[PDB]
């Protein structure tokens, strides 16, 4: 039906706890971020990893946060 | 035309006053604190 209204402290993000990064619906401004971190499709697929990457940026404030300081480059 | 007060009239902003970012300057700080983050995930798969 609808989604959930609790990512308010988050952002859009294809991400999922199960499979991770869903690289069909994952954005670009997440893909950017990921690569100048040095990771690949494997670990951004690995439900374990991906969970670390994810972590950091429902930390920060979401997609819109770590947006916010990659701009300053 | 000709006015004598209060031109009331909307302007454009000044031309290349919006700078713009380019050069091929390394990676953001929010960037390296995520290679941070994910080292002490690496790290820990070997180690207690």
């Amino acid at each position: 039906g609808s989604h959930m209204s609790n990512f308010q402290h988050i952002g859009h993000v294809g991400w999922d706890p199960n499979t991770g990064f869903d690289l069909n619906n994952l954005d670009p401004e997440l893909k950017n971020l990921f690569d100048m971190c040095g990771i690949s499709e494997a670990q951004l697929k690995d439900r374990e990893t991906s969970k670390v990457i994810y972590d950091f940026i429902e930390k920060t404030g979401g997609v819109e946060a770590v947006k916010n300081e990659l701009r300053r480059q | 035309g000709t006015v004598n007060f209060k031109p009331s009239r909307p302007a454009p902003p000044p031309p290349t006053s919006g700078q713009a970012s380019g050069a091929s300057r390394p990676l953001p700080p929010i960037a390296q604190a995520l290679k941070d983050h994910l080292a002490a995930y690496e790290l820990s798969k070997a180690s207690e």
